[PDB]
């Protein structure tokens, strides 16, 4: 199950930034993350349904339902040697975010020092200890620094159970957020972080109303006084015992609303500050999806994708 | 606007100054708001013994609309702590705020305060409460029986008040006397720990 990979930060810094942001978000979202290595791309997944994550019982105690998916085209790695005997040569692993984040932080420190080396990653069988293997990582520091991280492989039955959430696209309203690098980036960044000024606020009500032809609002009713925050700047819109959640009747055909938690909003703000092209999709009283897209061309190349699904924190 | 009363301005100093002036009357109590074509007045009373009334005239607002017809004035009551907290959080970025508008739509509706920035507007609605039976007009100066009058400069009076406060003054006595040859004697006598 060879997984020899080469990572360089001096070539195509956008890809390195995307990988760093993905690992940072998955580490800040949950303790362990799933890594799928396909013949075409690398998928990094943070889901409460993972074997290691489900132990914490986050869903029933704190409502940890959000799911984070990141796709990294194989062009990011200088060398992509992924050979397997499964569908499309897919190898699934469940790694710990803390060790990987620490290793990448050390790599960032070394790169900022001035080194221009490369990081080599491989899958090895540690004799010290779903068999558990090690992710051997090596790199030079102008001195061969080598670190190893425990990892657990997943079977096909285990791999297929982890599926990306699918949203009702026809019943979904998408808004194209202003670019962060643009003149309106700072204003929107402040607007997203505005609700953080209220310590005791735990839920925020996002609303989007047609009539630049749409407007977005954040409502807070957890204080002694009703609070409404409106963005008046330009904003373009893209054109068992289980039961179905009850959806409140829409006030109008051109208004989409959803109540979510403040932590998810902070994560969305971090994602917006990380990437340039950001899209906010709202399914009325159902969910909120943050889609960050990185575009690179040569024969256009694969589009780097980061999708964060957030379930409603409360009903409407 | 469609509101019965709507007043918008570009100077944020008036609102904060009025709130600061009203603060010494208690951080957690009621404030009465009077609205009329002349302007908007804030009224507070303490222990039925003291009363304060601060008036913001029509000229202070860049736009002022009072479309009420049935009644010549509107009366409402709000909680000072709510406004204080809301303004304190909303006024953290005092440099960027460019417009401030008050609005009201008669009895049964909230008092609406909107801070409008270049691209972000924050709207807060304050719930209103029944006005206490006590009439603020009860404590008024009988203009036909003035015992004495005096005109003083603000800075000197402020310095005197600071001096009285810092010595822990407990009782105050305003002494006013006049004589011939334009001789005037206005004094404040304090009983405190110092004597």
């Amino acid at each position: 199950m060879k997984l020899k990979l080469i990572v360089n930060g001096c070539e195509a810094p956008d890809d390195y930034k995307l990988l760093r942001t993905t690992i940072n978000t998955v580490a800040s979202l949950r303790k362990t993350a799933i890594l799928r290595f396909n013949s075409e791309r690398l998928t990094i997944i943070s889901t409460p349904k993972s074997s290691l994550n489900s132990s914490n019982n986050g869903t029933i105690l704190r409502g940890d339902t959000g799911q984070l998916w990141c796709t990294i085209p194989h062009d990011v790695f200088r060398l992509y040697t992924v050979i397997s005997a499964r569908e499309l040569n897919t190898i699934t692993m469940e790694c710990n975010c803390d060790s990987l984040l620490s290793v990448f932080k050390r790599y960032d420190r070394v790169m900022n020092q001035g080194s221009s080396s490369n990081m080599t990653i491989k899958l090895q069988s540690m004799p010290e200890w779903n068999p558990i293997c090690a992710l051997g990582i090596t790199f030079e520091e102008i001195i061969m620094h080598s670190f190893k991280v425990p990892v657990k492989l997943l079977f096909r039955a285990q791999d297929t159970r982890i599926q990306e959430p699918m949203i009702n696209y026809i019943q979904l309203m998408m808004y194209k957020l202003p670019p962060i690098s643009g003149e309106f980036g700072s204003a929107f960044h402040g607007f997203i972080r505005r609700v953080e000024r209220y310590s005791n606020v735990n839920h925020i009500h996002l609303m989007g109303v047609k009539k630049d032809d749409v407007e977005l609002k954040i409502i807070v009713n957890e204080l002694d006084w009703h609070l409404e925050i409106c963005w008046n700047g330009p904003l373009d819109s893209v054109i068992d015992i289980s039961v179905m959640v009850e959806k409140a009747e829409q006030e109008s055909s051109s208004t989409h609303e959803v109540i979510i938690r403040c932590k998810d909003w902070k994560v969305c703000s971090k994602l917006y500050a990380a990437f340039e092209e950001v899209v906010l999709a709202i399914s009325h009283d159902e969910s909120c999806v943050f889609h960050c897209s990185l575009d690179r061309g040569s024969k256009p190349r694969e589009r780097g994708q980061i999708i964060y699904y957030i379930a409603r924190s409360k009903g409407l | 606007l469609a509101n019965k009363f709507s007043a918008s301005t570009v100077h944020l100093e008036h609102i904060t100054t009025a709130l600061s002036c009203l603060t010494p009357f208690g951080s957690k109590d009621d404030v009465l708001i009077f609205i009329d074509a002349d302007g908007l007045s804030f009224v507070r009373e303490n222990n039925h013994v003291i009363k304060i009334q601060l008036l913001l005239s029509r000229e202070l607002f860049m736009s002022y609309s009072y479309r009420n017809e049935t009644e010549d004035h509107m009366k409402l009551c709000v909680k000072i702590n709510h406004i204080l907290d809301s303004v304190s959080v909303m006024n953290r970025n005092s440099d960027d705020i460019v417009e401030c508008t008050l609005s009201y739509d008669g009895h049964g509706s909230p008092f609406v305060l909107i801070f409008e920035d270049s691209f972000i507007s924050e709207r807060v609605e304050y719930s209103t409460y029944l006005i206490k039976d006590f009439d603020t007009n009860g404590l008024e100066l009988d203009r036909e029986r003035i015992s004495f009058e005096a005109i003083i400069k603000g800075e000197a009076l402020h310095s005197a008040l600071k001096d009285l406060k810092e010595i822990g003054c407990k009782e105050c006595y305003v002494y006013a006397k006049t004589e011939a040859n334009d001789e005037n004697v206005f004094a404040l006598i304090s009983k405190s720990q110092l004597g």
